[PDB]
DNA sequence: AATCTATCACCGCAAGGGATAAATATCTAACACCGTGCGTGTTGACTATTTTACCTCTGGCGGTGATAATGGTTGCATGTACTAAGGAGGTTGT
DNA sequence: ACAACCTCCTTAGTACATGCAACCATTATCACCGCCAGAGGTAAAATAGTCAACACGCACGGTGTTAGATATTTATCCCTTGCGGTGATAGATT
């Protein structure tokens, strides 16, 4: 539902966003959402588990 | 500037430099885009401006 | 938030007596050859003689 | 009159010229507190100069007239001996 | 949106033809206020606000 | 009085002397355990002056102690620091050397003295071969160049009187043994009978350089020196640093290289070593000579170990970083900022928003300047305590600056005067600029987190001059026509028109009240439609009130709108739906008849009366905001139907691959174009269910259609992308694709239909990014050669003007005559019966309404003054331009109407190829173009009008500006409508109507070129080929004629008029009925005939069109390139020759390259000869014969050519309109009086064409403010003079000359123009502007203009 | 610019809340004493403050080596888009 | 006799505007080591001094007692609240 020249913004807008004092999720979404927080590492995953 | 930014940092893809042109020295072989992209390099995740 | 950059007066270019420019300077900012266009279109030679 | 200023303009048929005007009243207060004939109502000296011609008098055009006649009056009252002073030439 | 920053600013002392340089707070009668906040070393402590 | 001027020449070896002290002899700048900055090398204190200040090396000498001295212990100077950028130095060249820019310089300047191969004078600087230079005892004789094995007895017996030797000391030396007491004077007789060509075009350069020499005071020598002068160390800044490094840089290193290699050549030379190693450093020393004064330009650049070039002496000067651009035509400025812009709604028109500490930052020298003015600090010291903290005392400093100072703000890059305005302080929070919402518009600010810049100015003088001139109130209007920009804003004016839409149903389908309180008593509506019968007054130009009254059917907010309306003028005018379409006119209207203050208020007033009520319009973009047709069903099964078959035609056998490509494309353009037709009823009415009690069937309350209509940011080609279907898209390429997007946003978009229509995005908004350029460079450049006509004098005598026009394209009306004649001045007492047989004489300033009473009588040309007809020295006369478009009065004696009407297409044409190359991603176009349809009951009142009745059943009008007035059953006009030439009526005079009810009507693309008159069809004024070209097709057999004019014609015809006409039943005119005349209808080209000579028609019907895609403010266009050479005036670099005879065509002396034609006239006995290119198409052979100039090839007409045929007037009358109606298609109606200017300044050059005793020579193009000298003493003493006209050099070339050379030099090309400045000496005469922003002074416009007065009173005293 | 009747309400005038200041009682601080120890004083012997003298450091800088060594390095200015100028030379013309 | 003209020769003159962020490296290359300077070292005496001795003598600070202040407690007083009775407002008219 979106013309490429505003496409465009959307792939640099969510990339010049910040870090936030009381941060909240993408409600809408895509699945990317839980990808995209562990494709640099930035949520910390169970690389083997058990129990904490 | 946030983690998203980063991961697409990663696997970005330069047109630039010794196999290529710069934002001056160029035409639109650095700019526009091939029907090969499909499914391989999306054509919206550039910076905007005379870099697009 | 970063970007505040006003100046009454502050560094200056040795190389020409001019002001320095740059936040990382904090310099004087540059009326150019086409915000003289505007004030030679006005017939406003004051305001422009005061930038000179 | 700080709020709209191009009526100034409308007022006298030209722009630049004007603004010589301007100054000839600006210099006179700014450099010399010289007497005006209207009020300022906040138009501060930048704007007061503007007034002279909002009006149309107040600059020295008009003491060119006052001043200037205070002494020829005198050369009036004097001429009785202006003629002794001006046959005292040859 | 409140955002937060982490940023960085230094200071150096040169070889001189003894070898150190001076670093203190004696900056006498021109923004006091902006002084009260320092080492012995003139530096600000950690945990403190600045502005 | 006051320094006038500044003069050129060159540095003399001798001269240098006067200005320095000795060789900077050494490499290094210090010395070991010293500081003492060394003694004799590149910062040597006894050739630059003291190092700290006042301070000499080794003592005795520092502090402000000491000064005006030279200490003893180690010999130097006394003075200030400062002095090291002025006292300069010198290096003695141990040879004859070059000057990079009188070699490295195309043109050059070298060859220009010596007539010797350019290609290999080098190589005897270079010091490679010998020349003979003197003698009486002659044997060989000067010039003739050798080697160097053989030279010896002869000595004996001629030896006393002859000389030759090598290389640049040779050149060098037989540069003493011309005489210009006898050459120049003799380089002339050539020019009574005889003078060549080629010969002429390279050696009138070396005659205007010698002649040039002669009147300037240059000397030959100059080329070829022998001492490099030195930059003096502090505009190269010399110094140490605290990382115990050094100020090395460059302009530094360049001379450690050049005084190594120097003194080298020295050292071999005193001990007379091998010349081998004299000849390599000669070289060595020229290359490191000609690198340091413009490094790379040489062939090779010097570098150092991060691999990069030095920074040579002309990197001050000749790119983009020089001096000129980088540091005075602009600089880095004190009492400035920039922030990130904010709408500021509660700020009034003449005002700004600033934070407190961005003020505190500004305003410091008012704070740091009165504390000790009132004892409000003790000291400026301890106050830092106290300006720092914002305390109270500050504020007070600051009310005596804000309560009556304008600020100056500024939206970069300036292309447009309303860039930069004039305001007032308001303070706030924050770290922003707040920015009124009128001037939003002016600005065309845009928040995205871009910026704006902000200027205090600080003298009385600048203060009032930025209230008088500068000022948002004060500036309101386009310098390009005179509607408002300074203007109700983005969603301002969706509020005004909001107020001002009615309802059915509408909470008060008829309804009133006042009080906003009401909207709180339980039942209103700004819909609601309200009736009252307002009496209503509308001021005179006399100033008494033209009192009316009328009934009325208006709303709530068209109601509350006549608190705000200027009531000197009447309620009725708010009686519609105020729009972005409409309610600019409102504002002008008010400019038209009440006055400045009136118009201001109204303008201002607006914008809070829109804010209060846009927000309660509910106004949207939502899923059922986006409708859609059902019947779309039904149109699927046409359209993709029909191509189902057409892609088997294809493969039966019965069509290609590629009409088949068309033939289907087409078809998606038609789905498009269906599906649009059904979108409009669903969009707009289909509220169908079947009344009574049902059927509301009223016009709509769409979001996305009043986005449109009220122009707030919607178009049609939006709406189908939103309602219906996005349709097509352009490749890469530019064209069309077999591949369409039936969907829309709300069906949605495939990942093919995203990813090819992303292509189509991708090239539109590269395009966006990077053809600015093609017009921004341009614009720079433009300014250079547009600067100097600031409006100086009042008639400048010119008693002729051009013949302009309404914009007439032979069947359109395109541009009416009252907005290309908008405040200009006749030049002739035009007349034309019709109506009323008004006369309007010479002298007469045409605001609006004389073009009205012009246009009841269908005026179709009138002869007016221009800015071409203008004689005025450096600036212009009055009459030639007449009314201001921007301010909006008689043009003020000061108003620079140069810079202005550069900025005027600049602007524009940057602004449009951004701001529709930037929606790629879809195209459509759509029209209405075509009739006129009446609204309510009245009678039909025909004006402005002639019209006939026609035998093939139609009736027709017949002139050209004609208007359809619709009046009530009394006599009040009610409605009027202009109407085409050849537009059918489908209604009489006195007539009667109803309304929804259509009343005259004409072709989509065109106004139908029709008769008055019955009788055989005839040409005249016409010529084929050389007037008009031909076209053809099958069906019967058929014709058409394309019409020719100012691009594409033949010498021996170019200035014929070709007008189609009706005759008798043999020979001649019809005469027209009623106004008994020739019966003969005159066209431009551009018009295509579609009937001919011996056909046979009627009164009201029809002999020619136009393929006119309408443009407008709207589908919407753009595109630049081929204006180019219209103001850089060449010929095509093809000549694909249209032939100069008639008929009688061969080939018959052809040669060793071109074609040779050979030709001669069809009742004649001579023939001609023409050179057609090697290798070119014709489209004839044997029997293809025509008049002088039809499609034999396709060569267009040099616009060069235009002037030297047709004359200054007449190529301005199409310069002035081809440039012109690019941007008419743009909608942008620029008047003609600003690319009249452009066209000036290409005539600013006046050719000379023979000698004289005053201003005269031949091959020459004088500035024409220097060639009236001619009439200055001809008409006074008699004198002898030549020949002399004008001409039309592009940029350039125009520019590199002008006598305002300060301003050239910034031109770009620099070392072409500077050379010419060195040439000629030159010496200027600051009568342009930028001139005297390079020298720091009141610029010659307004302000300065007014100062500029005084020097024409010292330069002409007696 | 004076008159008032007839609004929406402040006055008409009862109640009661907090306040602060009186008196009491607690706190601390200012002092005066005492004791400690340090920087109160001259004298005297020490040893190394400075000077000059002498005997003998550090670093100023001038001077130039020989079994013989005898055709060198140097990499990328730039690929585009324009087009104005000079350069070439044969020749078909001026 | 020269003139420019046909052709592709090469040359080389330019490439719009405002602003912010960053940090300041790579080379090798015998400097030889010989001489001697004023010149480094230090012993013994000038320009003059240390700080330990035994005296000298004083200030300061902490322990003790006293002083009085302050913050509490108490209780008084006034200014305020909220409602009510009915006020001459607001402003239309004289």
């Amino acid at each position: 539902h979106d013309d490429a020249n505003r496409a465009l913004m959307g792939a640099n807008m969510q990339r010049q966003a910040v870090p936030t004092l009381r941060a909240d999720k993408p409600l809408v979404g895509t699945g990317m959402e839980r990808a995209v927080a562990v494709d640099s590492g930035v949520t910390a995953v169970a690389k083997r588990g058990g129990v904490v | 500037n946030n983690p998203l930014s980063e991961i697409t940092h990663k696997r970005r893809i330069s047109a630039l430099g010794p196999g290529g042109l710069t934002r001056e020295r160029a035409g639109f072989e650095v700019r526009d885009v091939h029907p090969t992209h499909y499914g391989r390099v999306c054509p919206i995740e550039t910076p905007e401006g005379p870099n697009i | 938030d970063d970007k505040m950059h006003a100046r009454s007066t502050g560094s200056y270019s040795l190389v020409t007596q001019q002001p320095l420019g740059g936040k990382a300077q904090f310099g004087g900012q540059r009326f150019g050859e086409m915000e003289v266009w505007a004030l030679e279109a006005y017939g406003a030679a004051y305001t422009l003689q005061e930038m000179l | 009159a700080r709020v709209t200023v191009q009526d100034a303009v409308e007022k006298i048929g030209n722009r630049f010229d004007l603004v010589l005007v301007a100054a000839r009243r600006a210099r006179q207060m700014q450099v010399g507190g010289k007497d005006p004939l209207v009020p300022e109502e906040n138009d501060k000296t930048t704007v007061i100069a503007l007034r002279e011609i909002e009006e149309g008098l107040i600059n020295n055009q008009i003491l060119d007239v006052r001043e200037r006649q205070e002494q020829q009056e005198q050369e009036a009252a004097e001429l009785q001996a202006v003629t002794a002073i001006a046959e005292g030439r040859r | 949106f409140t955002t937060i920053h982490i940023q960085e600013l230094a200071c150096v002392s040169r070889d001189t033809k003894l070898g150190p340089e001076e670093i203190t707070a004696d900056i006498p009668n021109v923004g006091e206020a902006a002084l009260s906040k320092l080492d012995e070393s003139g530096i600000v402590y950690i945990g403190a606000e600045v502005t | 009085e006051e320094f006038d001027a500044i003069k050129i020449a060159l540095a003399s070896p001798d001269m240098i002397r006067s200005w320095s002290f000795g060789e900077v002899k050494k490499p290094e700048t210090i010395n070991y355990r010293t500081f003492k900055p060394e003694r004799d090398g590149l910062f040597c204190a006894r050739i630059f002056g003291p190092v700290k200040d006042y301070e000499c090396l080794c003592g005795k000498y520092k502090r402000l102690k000491h000064r005006g001295v030279i200490c003893e212990k180690c010999g130097v100077e006394v003075t200030q620091t400062k002095v090291r950028r002025e006292r300069m130095g010198h290096i003695e060249l141990a040879s004859p050397t070059a000057h990079i820019w009188f070699l490295k310089s195309l043109p050059s300047r070298i060859g220009l003295l010596l007539d010797m191969p350019l290609r290999d004078i080098e190589r005897v600087l270079y010091f490679e071969s010998y020349v003979v230079i003197e003698g009486g005892m002659t044997n060989l004789e000067r010039q003739q160049i050798l080697t160097e094995e053989q030279y010896l007895d002869a000595l004996e017996e001629f030896g006393d009187e002859f000389d030759a030797k090598m290389g640049a000391e040779a050149i060098q030396a037989l540069l003493k043994s011309m005489d210009l007491e006898q050459e120049c004077e003799q380089l002339r007789e050539e020019l009574n009978e005889t003078n060549s060509e080629t010969k002429r075009k390279k050696l009138t350069k070396r005659i205007k350089l010698l002649e040039a020499f002669v009147q300037s005071g240059n000397k030959p020598e100059w080329m070829i020196l022998t001492v490099l002068p030195v930059l003096p160390p502090d505009l190269r800044p010399l110094v140490p640093l605290d990382g115990g490094r050094f100020a090395t840089s460059d302009l530094n290193d360049l001379y450690r290289r050049v005084i190594n290699r120097n003194n080298r050549l020295k050292r071999l030379l005193d001990l007379a070593a091998p010349d081998i190693i004299v000849r390599n450093e000669k070289r060595m020393l020229q290359e490191a000579v000609d690198a340091l004064l413009d490094n790379g330009r040489r062939g090779r650049a010097i570098t150092g170990s991060n691999k990069r070039p030095l920074k040579s002496l002309a990197d001050m000067i000749k790119g983009k970083q020089g001096r000129f651009r980088q540091n005075l035509l602009g600089k880095r400025v004190d009492y400035s900022g920039r922030s990130v812009i904010t709408v500021g709604p509660y700020l009034r028109l003449h005002q700004c928003g600033l934070p407190k500490k961005m003020a505190l930052e500004l305003f410091k020298p008012f704070i740091y300047g009165k504390l000790e003015l009132r004892g409000l600090a003790t000291t400026i010291k301890a106050a830092k305590k106290m300006v720092e903290r914002e305390e109270a005392v500050v504020w007070d400093i600051l009310d005596e600056v804000i309560r009556e100072h304008p600020v100056l703000l500024n939206r970069a890059p300036t292309l447009h005067r309303l860039g930069i305005q004039a305001f007032e302080p308001v303070l706030i929070e924050g770290k922003a600029i707040q920015l009124h919402p009128l001037v939003c518009a002016a600005y065309n600010a845009d928040f995205d987190g871009d910026q704006m810049a902000v200027h205090v100015p600080l003298t009385l003088e600048a203060q009032l001059e930025a209230r008088a001139l500068m000022m948002s109130t004060n500036n309101i209007l386009s310098p390009a026509n005179g509607e408002p920009i300074i203007v109700p804003s983005q969603d301002v004016v969706l509020g005004l028109y909001y107020m001002t839409r009615d309802c059915v149903n509408a909470k008060g389908m008829v309804l009133t009240g006042p009080a906003e309180r009401l909207y709180r008593s339980g039942l209103a509506s700004l819909h609601a439609r309200v009736k009252v019968r307002i009496t209503e007054y509308e001021k005179d130009a006399n100033g008494e009130l033209v009192a009316k009254t009328s009934l009325k059917d208006t709303t709530v907010g068209r109601a509350i709108l006549w608190m705000i309306v200027p009531k000197g003028l009447p309620y009725s005018i708010v009686n519609q739906a105020l729009g972005k379409k409409a309610i600019s006119k409102m504002l002008n209207t008010c400019y038209r008849i009440l006055g400045l203050k009136p118009t201001v208020i109204f303008a201002d007033q607006i914008m809070y009366t829109g804010f209060a009520y846009a927000a309660r319009s509910g106004a949207s973009v939502g899923i059922d905001d986006m409708v859609i047709p059902e019947k779309k069903h039904e149109i699927i099964s046409e359209a993709e139907a029909e191509v189902a078959e057409i892609q088997e035609q294809f493969q039966s056998g019965l069509v290609t691959a590629g009409e088949r490509y068309n033939k289907v494309i087409d078809i998606w353009a038609a789905a498009n174009d269906r599906v649009s037709k059904a979108m409009m009823d669903n969009l707009q009415t289909e509220t169908v269910i079947n009344r009574d009690g049902q059927e509301e069937k009223q016009v709509s309350f769409n979001s996305i259609y009043m986005m449109a209509d009220s122009g707030a940011r919607g178009s049609a080609a939006q709406i189908r992308q939103l309602a219906g279907m996005r349709g097509l898209m352009a490749k890469p390429d530019g064209s069309i694709i077999e591949t369409p997007i039936t969907a829309n946003f709300r069906e949605g978009l495939n990942v093919l239909q995203y990813f090819i229509s992303t292509h189509g995005a991708r090239k539109g908004l590269a395009d966006t990014a990077l053809k600015t350029a093609n017009s921004g460079y341009l614009t720079r450049r433009l300014v250079d050669v547009a600067q100097d006509l600031v409006v100086t004098e009042d008639d400048c005598g010119t008693h002729e003007g051009i013949m302009m026009t309404p914009v007439i394209e032979g069947g359109d009306v395109k541009e009416p005559l009252r907005d290309r004649v908008l405040g200009r001045v006749t030049a002739e007492d035009v007349l034309k019966p019709g109506t009323a047989d008004i006369l309007v004489p010479r002298n007469t300033l045409l605001h609006e309404q004389w073009c009205d009473l012009l246009e009841e009588n269908s005026v179709d040309a009138v002869k007016v003054r221009s800015v071409v007809s203008c004689d005025t020295d450096f600036g212009v006369c009055a009459h030639c331009y007449g009314r201001d478009l921007a301010r909006g009065h008689i043009i003020n004696k000061g108003e620079a109407i140069g810079v202005i009407a550069a900025q005027s297409i600049g602007e524009p044409g940057t602004q449009l190829t951004m701001r529709t190359f930037h929606i790629g991603g879809a195209a459509s176009r759509a029209a209405a173009e075509s009739s006129i349809q009446v609204k309510n009951k009245g009678s039909i009142k025909l004006s402005n009008v002639k019209s006939v009745v026609n035998s093939s059943g139609k009736l027709v009008i017949t002139s050209r500006n004609t208007e359809l007035k619709l009046i009530d059953e009394f006599g009040r006009t009610k409605e009027s409508y202009k109407v085409p030439y050849g537009a059918v009526l489908a209604k009489g005079d006195g007539e009667q109507v109803a309304g929804g009810e259509t009343v005259a009507n004409w072709d989509p693309h065109t106004m139908p070129v029709i008769t008055e008159v019955s009788g055989f069809v005839r040409f005249t004024d016409m010529i084929d080929g050389q007037t008009i070209t031909r076209q053809t097709d099958e069906l019967t057999g058929l014709s058409s004629l394309v019409v020719l004019d100012s691009a594409e014609r033949t010498a021996g015809g170019k200035d014929l008029r070709p007008a189609l006409k009706i005759v008798d039943a043999q020979g001649n005119d019809v005469l027209i009925p009623g106004t008994d005349m020739p019966a003969q209808y005159f066209l431009p080209g551009k018009a295509i005939v579609q009937l001919e000579d011996g056909v046979q028609i009627s009164s009201g019907d029809t002999l020619a069109r136009i393929p006119q895609e309408s443009g407008g403010t709207k589908d919407i266009t753009g595109g630049l390139p081929r204006v180019a050479d219209l103001f850089e005036a060449r010929r095509p670099k093809e000549p694909a020759i249209l032939a100069e005879i008639s008929g009688i065509v061969s080939f018959g002396k052809e040669t060793k390259g071109k074609r040779r034609l050979v030709i001669t006239p069809v009742d004649g006995s001579d023939p001609y000869e023409e050179m057609i290119p090697k290798w070119r198409q014709l489209n004839v052979f044997e029997g293809e014969r025509v008049e002088r100039g039809d499609v034999i090839s396709d060569g267009p007409e040099a616009p060069h050519d235009i002037l030297r045929l047709r004359g200054v007037h007449a190529v301005t009358r199409y310069i002035v309109n081809e440039v012109q109606d690019v941007y008419r298609l743009q909608g942008v109606k620029i008047n003609d009086k600003h690319i009249e200017v452009i066209v000036r300044q290409m005539l600013r050059k006046a050719t000379i064409v023979n000698a004289g005793s005053s201003d005269f020579l031949e091959g020459e193009q004088v500035e024409y403010s220097r060639v009236k000298i001619a009439n200055r003493e001809l008409e006074a003493n008699g004198k002898v003079g030549a020949t002399y006209s004008r001409d039309l050099l592009g940029i350039t070339k125009a520019s590199l000359a002008t006598e305002s050379f300060i301003s050239a030099a910034s031109f770009q090309e620099t070392t072409r123009v500077l050379t010419e400045a060195a040439v000629a000496g030159k010496r200027d005469e600051l009568r342009g502007l930028k001139e005297n922003v390079i020298v720091g002074r009141l610029i010659p416009a307004g302000t300065g203009y007014a100062y500029h007065q005084d020097r024409m009173r010292r330069r002409a005293a007696g």
